[PDB]
């Protein structure tokens, strides 16, 4: 059982740390396309008043 | 000729159809919004794709109009103006924001209203689909 | 998602039982975890119970069960123990090289901001750590203050007494010095604002006096709102490491010595000889007057000053007027003085106070009165900018800058910050002596107090100082202080010697000399509202014998004010005892 359950614990803890990298980079790419949006957005802005 | 602003038309639409198609036989009211279950507003769709062939093809599409994000002047396509359902107005418009979150961002970024109106004026003599900007 | 500020090591941790949120490698956040009951922790996610109805927080006691953290009453049967191996579970979950210097951080991890110590430490600990630390002191001192009075106008009386009342129950606003609201006036049907304004005591009786920024005017109904702001993150260092070069690097001297700057000229050289400069300054001793000598001295940098307020600045852009031309000068206002160009760091020369001044990069900027100086500015300063170089002003004994919640305790002007630290470790590297402001009467004697003498005896003897016995009725109401047999006697020691009608009464609180100006008929000045400000004759009630109204170095500095002379009745005894003005009586 310990060489049981311990193959258990170790591969579910590393799926766990994957699937954490990618929520991360999910957001921070999030992060860079709203700030290019907003910046396409004013700069088209700027031009029109 | 149409004074350019002018785009809501509808006494006029009425008036063409009580002076042609007086005694038909079931009520029309010109904005497709007013309609019941669909089958009116197929009935009323139809009127509306004869009578939009006397109008002239600018005052059809978007109406934008100036908002402020901010204290930042904007332009943003607040309704539609088919060539069958009649006008239709948006119902949740709000002016003066300061920050504006990712879902209206991202709405804005893909309504026509800001890349046409900053972008130089065009004319094709290669189509004649009326060309815009 | 980022490094440790206790380890450095990259990671993505953050105490959620802290305010700060910070990065806490495996480690050291294991130790912070233990160390209190700093139990919750956030990384990419809530580390909480998730499971439903379990709400269970700490670490520790919490279950990787499967894809969620749980506690024992949902916990499956395989499932995980996070905080566990002296290593809490998460990302990069080696790559912790842990620390030890930790003890530190959890106290200030939790410290009150409010005895000796505490500041002590804030002051005392490293770099990011002292970051760290002024950042969460700043939360801790705002968010204390959210709760109070909205200031709803009516009675706009005068040109200064908006009389002002309020919304019953929940105004707490003291009055001297500056307080500032943001004024609302009432429109329509959102609000607009008005400006900015500090308001003081106030002679007679609810006619409060105001002050601010921003051209504009006040309604009937203009309810001021308490002003509310979040404090926002620090990167540079408060103090950047020293080099003293081996040339002017990047400037070059002076085609003109003038005499107003040649005494501050000697200076003027090895200025350029190090990256910044730290001085020591006598009172508004031609302090604007250095600067301003260093600015037609190197006449072709871009020379910016910058200070606490636009008080501080007040003289500064005087002295700009006075020899800095207005074309080469930028004169800068938030939503005061734009004498010059407002908005202009492509400038010779650009004028501010720290607050309005963004980042910016040139050559030399002025950093003036840093007995008011932080460590958070200290380091807002350098995370605004990179030029050539930095000057820094004013010996730690003038006064504080306002710790409102170092309560209990004081604390040493060397820990008022690393500046103010430094600069009494390093003292100054050069220094104002010149006393061109006071006669002998004063600098000699208040020389002896504390600048040890240093200061020469300036000019001449005036000498028509008065260090009046006086025992002492003083009072304080509510908040206001008052006191009517030493309102009587500044009074009375005036009058038998009636033709001194000129001069403005000064007061620890402008509250006293609110009720004098109320029996006086003399104008209000606060011991605090004084660099700069200079009246040929000043007089000084020691009112009440508070820290706030005898040490040395505020009415140090309200001291070397006394451009011929001052009258001060003293309920206070030492400096009387002690200081040799022309010891006088008591009608
Ligand atoms: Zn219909
Ligand atoms: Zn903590
Ligand atoms: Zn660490
Ligand atoms: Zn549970």
């Amino acid at each position: 059982r310990d060489a049981a359950m311990q193959r258990k614990l170790e591969k579910m803890a590393d799926q766990a740390m994957t699937q954490m990298y990618k929520q991360a980079r999910s957001e921070d790419k999030r992060a860079k396309v709203t700030s290019a949006m907003q910046t396409m957005l004013f700069t088209m802005l700027r031009k029109l008043d | 000729k149409w004074d350019l602003l002018k785009y809501d038309f509808t006494e006029e639409r009425l008036k063409l159809f009580d002076r042609y198609f007086k005694y038909w036989d079931q009520t029309y009211h010109p904005n497709c919004v007013n309609c019941l279950d669909d089958r009116c507003i197929l009935h009323c769709a139809n009127f509306n794709v004869l009578f939009s062939t006397v109008f002239p093809p600018t005052s059809f599409g978007p109406l934008v109009r100036k908002i402020f994000v901010d204290g930042v002047p904007f332009v943003v396509s607040t309704g539609y103006h088919f060539r069958e359902l009649g006008v239709v107005h948006n119902q949740d418009v709000n002016l003066h924001s300061s920050r504006l979150s990712f879902k209206e961002l991202l709405v804005y970024a893909a309504d026509p209203a800001m890349h046409a109106a900053s972008g130089n004026l065009l004319l094709d003599k290669r189509t004649t689909c009326f060309s815009v900007a | 998602v980022g490094a440790c500020v206790l380890c450095n090591s990259q990671t993505s941790l953050r105490c959620g039982a802290c305010i700060r949120r910070p990065f806490l490698c495996c480690k050291c956040c294991y130790d912070h975890v233990i160390s209190t009951s700093h139990k919750l922790v956030l990384s990419v996610n809530p580390y909480v119970c998730n499971a439903p109805g379990c709400d269970v927080t700490d670490v520790t006691q919490l279950y990787l069960g499967g894809m969620s953290y749980y506690c024992k009453s949902h916990k499956p049967p395989i499932s995980f123990p996070l905080c566990a191996n002296g290593q809490v579970f998460g990302l990069y979950k080696n790559t912790c090289v842990g620390s030890d210097n930790v003890t530190d951080f959890n106290a200030i991890a939790t410290c009150d901001w409010t005895n000796a110590g505490d500041y002590i430490l804030a002051n005392t600990c490293t770099e990011r750590l002292k970051l760290f630390a002024a950042e969460t002191l700043k939360a801790t001192e705002e968010t204390f203050k959210l709760s109070y009075g909205i200031a709803t106008v009516r009675e706009v009386l005068s040109d200064r007494e908006l009389h002002l009342s309020w919304e019953v129950g929940k105004p707490r606003p003291p009055l001297n010095r500056n307080y500032v609201f943001t004024g609302y006036r009432v429109t329509k049907n959102s609000k607009v604002q008005i400006g900015e304004y500090t308001f003081e005591k106030g002679d007679y009786g609810d006619a409060v006096v105001y002050r601010g920024t921003t051209t504009y005017k006040l309604n009937v109904g203009d309810y001021f709102v308490l002003t509310s702001h979040t404090v926002m993150p620090l990167s540079a260092p408060t103090l950047v490491p020293q080099e003293h070069y081996v040339r002017i690097t990047g400037l070059y001297p002076t085609l003109n010595i003038s005499d107003e700057f040649s005494s501050n000229v000697a200076n003027y050289q090895k200025v350029g000889m190090q990256k910044y400069s730290t001085l020591q300054g006598p009172p508004g001793t031609g302090k604007s007057h250095f600067a301003i000598g260093l600015a037609l001295y190197y006449p072709s940098a871009r020379i910016v000053y910058t200070a606490c307020s636009h008080a501080a600045v007040d003289a500064l852009c005087e002295k700009a007027l006075k020899y800095l031309p207005i074309d080469k000068c930028s004169r800068i206002i938030p939503a005061c003085f734009d004498k010059f160009k407002v908005n202009s760091t492509l400038e010779q020369y650009v004028f501010c106070t720290v607050n309005a001044l963004p980042e910016t990069t040139a050559d030399i900027v002025v950093f003036d009165e840093i007995s008011m100086a932080t460590n958070y500015d200290l380091s807002v300063v350098n995370a605004r900018l990179r030029a050539k170089h930095y000057v820094y002003i004013g010996d730690p004994a003038q006064l504080p800058a306002p710790r409102t919640l170092l309560t209990k305790g004081t604390l040493e002007p060397e820990y008022f910050n690393s500046v103010c630290r430094l600069m009494k470790t390093i003292g100054p590297d050069m220094f104002l002596g010149t006393c061109r402001r006071c006669p002998a009467e004063i600098v000699d004697t208040v020389s002896a107090l504390v600048y040890d003498n240093k200061l020469k005896a300036h000019k001449d003897k005036s000498a028509q100082c008065f260090k009046m016995f006086y025992k002492g009725v003083i009072t304080h109401d509510v908040s206001s202080a008052i006191n009517r047999p030493q309102i009587g006697v500044v009074r009375e020691f005036l009058t038998r010697n009636p033709a001194w009608r000129k001069a403005v009464f000064i007061s620890p609180y402008n509250s006293q000399n609110a009720v004098a100006s109320k029996i006086l008929g003399l104008p209000t000045q606060t011991v605090d509202s004084s660099q700069g400000s200079e009246y040929d004759y000043v007089i000084f009630t020691q009112t009440t014998e508070t820290a706030h109204s005898c040490n040395v170095n505020r009415f140090n500095v309200a001291i070397t004010r006394a451009k011929v002379g001052i009258l001060c009745i003293m309920s206070d005894r030492d400096l009387y005892d002690k200081l040799q003005f022309t010891s006088l009586e008591i009608p």
